[PDB]
């Protein structure tokens, strides 16, 4: 239908989650669906065990990738009244949240209610300090864009020249944690490849190495983010306290699972 | 006066769509003819 | 012995299990291939449904552009990688390796047809989508088209868009797509089972049009009307592998021999005894090719 | 019963060229026989 | 009522001018 | 040594090099509270709306992190370190008593 | 040595030519040097012919690549007196040159003498209209940088919204000429590969195809750059006229050489 403009005047949809996590979930769910489809082709009573193995493997892989790309390592959230925009003395009541990941920081500003001052307050901004990316340039672009005051404040808190040294320590921690997680993912790939080979011992040792590298990434992130001097984040009349987020605990449980699986495989081989 | 952009083009657009849809029919006719010979 | 089973329950599940146990490799390979195709389709669909608002393309065409772009990505991938099914030497080398326990190479030719049978379908959707787009582009004002295609239109106030035939025949993607549709119709009709039974020379005469098909696919997206051309990226490695396999096949010299005896054995079997080449040495279980 | 017909055999090769289910059954039988450590049955997937 | 009834001046000098946000700002 | 300059200038004759001001050009008490919000937070005690002070309430907290106060060594005695440098809005506030 | 700053106070050198052309020349000269080193290893009297073939092949390849990356397709040059910079009424005497290539335009402004008004005038600026590159953005960045007036004038002449349509036609011509030249380079690679194979006929036909594609690139560039309406380039008291540059004639001679070589190879095979 024509004769009117625009042809599609409806609001343009927004993706309801992170695209990298969604893509990882979709790929691994497709693999799981294919394996479930071929499951009756797995002959004998082994299939159950097979199913478990397959699921475990996929989960591990997915977890690693998700944990490498999720900004859920250092999370914090407060409910505050704060100034919203320039040339306006009105304040907004909103939840302000910090989500520090390996490659950057996601600052969330969700209005309570979302519709305040005739504006939609559901900001989720990203500021990346990955190698080759200039954090100061991104903060300057955010300033020129005119982001709300809490977002600009939390972004300036992580600038390289800010008085509190969160930028350097967090960048180092995220970089080396991501490197260790990539090593763990490569070890997971090698373990999956070598478990099909007749030598199951090397596959078990590779799975144990995957768990070890996940735990090493955890330890490096903790040690590098703990050495920072206390940086007080004060918004409105409240203070934002950060803590290890869901990504940290997912990495912990996945690394422990891999370590235990490799140890059990080695012990079972030694005993049998 | 309301300006219509597609005036005088509906018949020709339909003819173009028909030719695009008849491409397989033309190929099938040619295949039948060459199979006969 | 043979035990009794349910007339409508046990037989069905037993046949299902037999089919999966026999064709698990085929199911896995087809699932991976269609998963890659669907992933490319979904990537383009997501980009044009959630991450293309700054261009305003969906304000004029919301269903047509998504279908066209996703089908274009899947079509590029599948037309590029259909060549791997015809790498006779590579398939022969991989036939005896461990990969045969995961990939059924002997079904490659069948897989070939399958890929083609999918491609044309998506291709049709592709064309259909652009058809809708063209109609919308034929009823959108000059300012809208200038915003959508800055390098193609300039808003000088004339306010009258280009006609449908300008898109279909005075535009490089349009003409290339029309000729590609004609070539695909010819190839698919002549390569069908019916006309392959009817004739052999016509089958290959039409099937050699894939060279022109790939040339017009390279030309088709070259203008960069909507996005950067990605078909060459998909086509690079599979074309190189196919060309290398063709060169390897040409390197071998095909002997020419005569048939000593022909027997029409029952159940539609042909027993052919033919002259052994002078230096022909082979082991048990080996196979040859004949023309 | 091959172990009883031939008493002095220590390694027996079984080569399966057929549908995947049939070869799977043959290899499963070979593994079940190999579970007892009297003689070894080595199975091969052949694709002539 | 909110004791801060005015728009708090930014420490970095940004957004002081309505149309020239970088006027008087740090680094300008 | 030459001072900081605007990165968008200093490459072509029509746009010669222009220096960049490292503090806010406004007369907005930047030498008291700092030229950034993080600087202000570093200068604040977040208690009773007072600027942070050390053991003596009449003196602000000593600069501890190296990113806060200019630490030019003492020309007379060669003393270095922020052990005796107070934290102010201006980075060079401890140039002279 | 220390105690003074900077440690190396000398002027920083500038590369005396285009880097892509220099790299291509270096690579092909290295290949030629390796072939000359192994030349005595070529047994028999064939080596001379071999040498010729090798040289020819390398030259062809180099030429194609150079012609694909050189901005020497539409060249023009005038000597004028023109305004130099803003906030200055002084004029400079300089040679202003236009070098339109496949992927963009190089504008040269060389002072005569180079040292005029206490400034060094040897500008060689590039403005690219390649796919994925925004010419308007590059022109805006040049305006913000403060480039001299002749350079800005010639760059604005090629902007997409400039009244004379040089931008669209030149962009189309360069894009499709570059595509045809890449096809010719691929055909040259295939011809070199297949000349070693026993089937010399296919190698000769591939060389003929390389020549055909070079000639097609020439024809497309000529036809697409000739359809443009006359755009008068007036600087100072003179007018800049463009003509087919050295890249065009190099493409012509290389394509003719390839066509003649393939034709001669086919004729010799037919006669022998
Ligand atoms: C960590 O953070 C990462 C970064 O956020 C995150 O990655 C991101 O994930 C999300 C999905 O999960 C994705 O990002 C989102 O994408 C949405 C869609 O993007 C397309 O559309 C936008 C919108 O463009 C329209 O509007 C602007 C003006 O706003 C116009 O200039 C445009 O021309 C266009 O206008 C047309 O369409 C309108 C639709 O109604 C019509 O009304 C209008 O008439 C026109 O027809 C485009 O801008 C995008 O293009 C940009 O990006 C691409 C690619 O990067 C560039 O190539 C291109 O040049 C552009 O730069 C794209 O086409 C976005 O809508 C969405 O943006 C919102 O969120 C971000 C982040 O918070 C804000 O910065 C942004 O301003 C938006 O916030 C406003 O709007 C929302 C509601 O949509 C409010 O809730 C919010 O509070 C805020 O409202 C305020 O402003 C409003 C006006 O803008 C105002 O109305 C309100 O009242 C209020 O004042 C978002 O960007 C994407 O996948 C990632 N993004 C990346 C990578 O950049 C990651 O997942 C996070 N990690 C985790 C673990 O969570
Ligand atoms: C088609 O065109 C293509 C583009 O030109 C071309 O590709 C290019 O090829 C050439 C080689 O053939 C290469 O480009 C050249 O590279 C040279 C070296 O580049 C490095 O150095 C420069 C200089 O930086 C110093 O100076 C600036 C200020 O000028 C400072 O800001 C810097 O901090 C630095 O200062 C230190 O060093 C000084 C040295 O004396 C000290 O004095 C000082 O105290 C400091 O210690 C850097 O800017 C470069 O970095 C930039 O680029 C990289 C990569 O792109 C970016 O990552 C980075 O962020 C920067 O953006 C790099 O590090 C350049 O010197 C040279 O530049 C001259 O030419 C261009 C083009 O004409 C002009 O735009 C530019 O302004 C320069 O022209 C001035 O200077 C020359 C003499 O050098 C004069 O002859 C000329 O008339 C003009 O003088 C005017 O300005 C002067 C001040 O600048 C003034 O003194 C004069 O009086 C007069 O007013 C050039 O860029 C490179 O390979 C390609 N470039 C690309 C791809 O961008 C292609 O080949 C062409 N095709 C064909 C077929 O020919
Ligand atoms: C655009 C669609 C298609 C393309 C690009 C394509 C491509 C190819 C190519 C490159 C070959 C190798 C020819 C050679 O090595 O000489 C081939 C062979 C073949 N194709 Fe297709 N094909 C397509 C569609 C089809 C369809 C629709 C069918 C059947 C319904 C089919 C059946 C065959 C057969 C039977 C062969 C012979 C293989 C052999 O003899 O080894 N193809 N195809
Ligand atoms: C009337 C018929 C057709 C029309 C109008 C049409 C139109 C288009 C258009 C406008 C584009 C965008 C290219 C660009 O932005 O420059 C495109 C891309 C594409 N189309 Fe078509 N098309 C048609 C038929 C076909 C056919 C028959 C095929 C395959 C055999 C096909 C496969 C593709 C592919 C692979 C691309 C992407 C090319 C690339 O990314 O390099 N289309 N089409
Ligand atoms: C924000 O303001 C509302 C309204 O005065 C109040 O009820 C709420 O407690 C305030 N929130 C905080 C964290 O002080
Ligand atoms: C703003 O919000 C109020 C209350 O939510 C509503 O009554 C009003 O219609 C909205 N719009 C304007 C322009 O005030
Ligand atoms: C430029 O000015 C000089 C000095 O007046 C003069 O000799 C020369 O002819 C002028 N060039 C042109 C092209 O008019
Ligand atoms: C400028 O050029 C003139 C003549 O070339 C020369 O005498 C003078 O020293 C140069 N420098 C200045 C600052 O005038
Ligand atoms: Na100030």
């Amino acid at each position: 239908l024509g004769h009117t403009f625009p042809f599609y005047a409806g609001p343009k949809p927004t993706f309801p989650m992170d695209t990298t996590l969604a893509s990882i979930i979709m790929i691994f769910l497709t693999a799981l669906a294919t394996f479930i489809v071929i499951l009756p082709g797995i002959r004998g009573k082994t299939r159950l065990f097979w199913l478990l193995r397959v699921v475990t493997s996929l989960f591990i892989g997915a977890a690693i990738l998700a944990v490498n790309f999720s900004s859920e390592w250092s999370v914090g959230q407060v409910s505050t009244n704060t100034s919203y925009k320039a040339f306006s003395s009105e304040w907004i009541s909103a939840d302000i949240g910090l989500q520090v990941g390996l490659g950057g920081v996601n600052i969330t500003l969700t209005g309570t209610p979302v519709q305040q001052l005739n504006e939609t307050i559901n900001y989720n901004e990203e500021f990346t300090w990955r190698l080759g990316e200039n954090y100061a340039e991104e903060y300057a672009k955010a300033l020129e864009k005119g982001l709300p005051d809490p977002v600009l404040y939390l972004a300036e808190k992580f600038t390289p020249r800010s008085p509190c040294g969160l930028y350097r320590q967090y960048r180092l921690a995220g970089h080396y944690t991501s490197a260790m997680l990539w090593v763990a993912f490569l070890c997971w790939l090698l373990a999956n490849v070598m478990l099909s080979m007749p030598v199951l011992v090397y596959g078990g040792y590779m799975l144990l190495a995957t768990g070890i590298f996940q735990l090493l990434a955890l330890l490096f992130f903790s040690m590098a983010t703990s050495l920072t001097s206390p940086c007080p984040l004060h918004l409105g009349a409240s203070v934002l306290h950060t803590h290890h987020g869901p990504a940290f605990w997912i990495t912990l449980t996945t690394g422990l699972l891999c370590v235990l699986l490799g140890l059990a495989m080695a012990v079972a081989h030694r005993m049998q | 006066v309301v300006r219509d952009y597609f005036e005088g083009s509906g018949f020709g657009f339909g003819v173009t769509i028909g030719t695009l849809c008849c491409f397989p029919l033309v190929s099938l006719l040619s295949a039948w003819i060459v199979a006969r010979l | 012995r043979e035990k009794f089973q349910r007339s409508c329950l046990h037989q069905t599940v037993q046949q299902f299990k037999r089919f999966i146990e026999n064709y698990r490799r085929h199911i896995g390979c087809v699932a991976v291939f269609y998963a890659i195709a669907g992933g490319l389709f979904l990537e383009r669909a997501y980009y044009y449904a959630f991450a293309a608002h700054h261009t305003g393309i969906t304000d004029t065409t919301r269903v047509g552009i998504i279908l066209s772009r996703g089908t274009a990505a899947s079509i590029s991938f599948m037309f590029s990688y259909i060549l791997l099914t015809m790498c006779r030497n590579l398939i022969t080398f991989l036939r005896e390796t461990f990969l045969n326990r995961y990939v059924p190479f002997d079904a490659a030719v069948d897989f070939h047809r399958l890929i083609a049978s999918t491609a044309i379908v998506l291709t049709v959707l592709h064309s259909v989508g652009h058809v809708v787009n063209v109609y919308l582009f034929s009823i959108s004002p000059l300012s809208v088209l200038s915003c959508l295609f800055p390098g193609l239109f300039h808003d000088d106030g004339s306010e009258f868009p280009q006609k449908y035939y300008w898109w279909f025949f005075q535009t490089v993607p349009g003409l290339t797509g029309v000729v590609l549709l004609l070539i695909l119709a010819i190839m698919y009709v002549f390569a069908s089972h019916h006309f392959r039974r009817r004739s052999f020379r016509g089958f290959w005469l039409t099937h050699h049009l894939y060279i022109l098909l790939y040339v017009l696919l390279i030309i088709h997206g070259s203008f960069a009307l909507i996005q950067l051309p990605r078909f060459h990226i998909f086509f690079l490695v599979p074309a190189i592998i196919y060309g290398g396999d063709k060169l390897v096949s040409l390197s071998r010299k095909k002997v020419e021999i005569s048939v000593v005896k022909a027997e029409l054995l029952p159940s539609g079997v042909t027993h052919l005894r033919f002259q052994r080449p002078q230096g022909f040495e082979y082991k048990s279980g080996q196979w040859v090719r004949i023309a | 019963s091959l172990q009883e017909v031939h008493p002095q055999v220590r390694k027996i090769g079984v080569f399966s060229c057929g549908p995947p289910g049939m070869t799977k059954n043959v290899e499963k039988a070979c593994q079940l026989i190999n579970r007892q450590d009297r003689t070894h049955f080595s199975h091969h997937y052949e694709n002539f | 009522q909110n004791p801060i009834s005015w728009e708090v001046q930014r420490f970095d000098g940004w957004y002081n001018n309505l149309m020239e946000h970088r006027w008087g700002s740090k680094g300008s | 040594q030459r001072s900081r300059w605007d990165p968008e200038t200093g490459r072509s004759p029509s746009n010669p090099r222009d220096p960049a001001n490292q503090v806010t050009g406004w007369l907005d008490g930047s030498a008291i509270y700092g030229s950034s919000h993080s600087w202000s937070d570093a200068l604040r005690s977040f208690s009773r709306g007072q600027l942070a002070s050390g053991p003596d309430p009449a003196f602000p907290r000593d600069s501890q992190n190296p990113l806060l106060m200019w630490a030019a060594p003492d020309p007379a005695t060669g003393q270095n370190g922020p052990r005796g440098l107070y934290a102010f809005g201006a980075e060079r506030g401890n140039r002279e008593p």
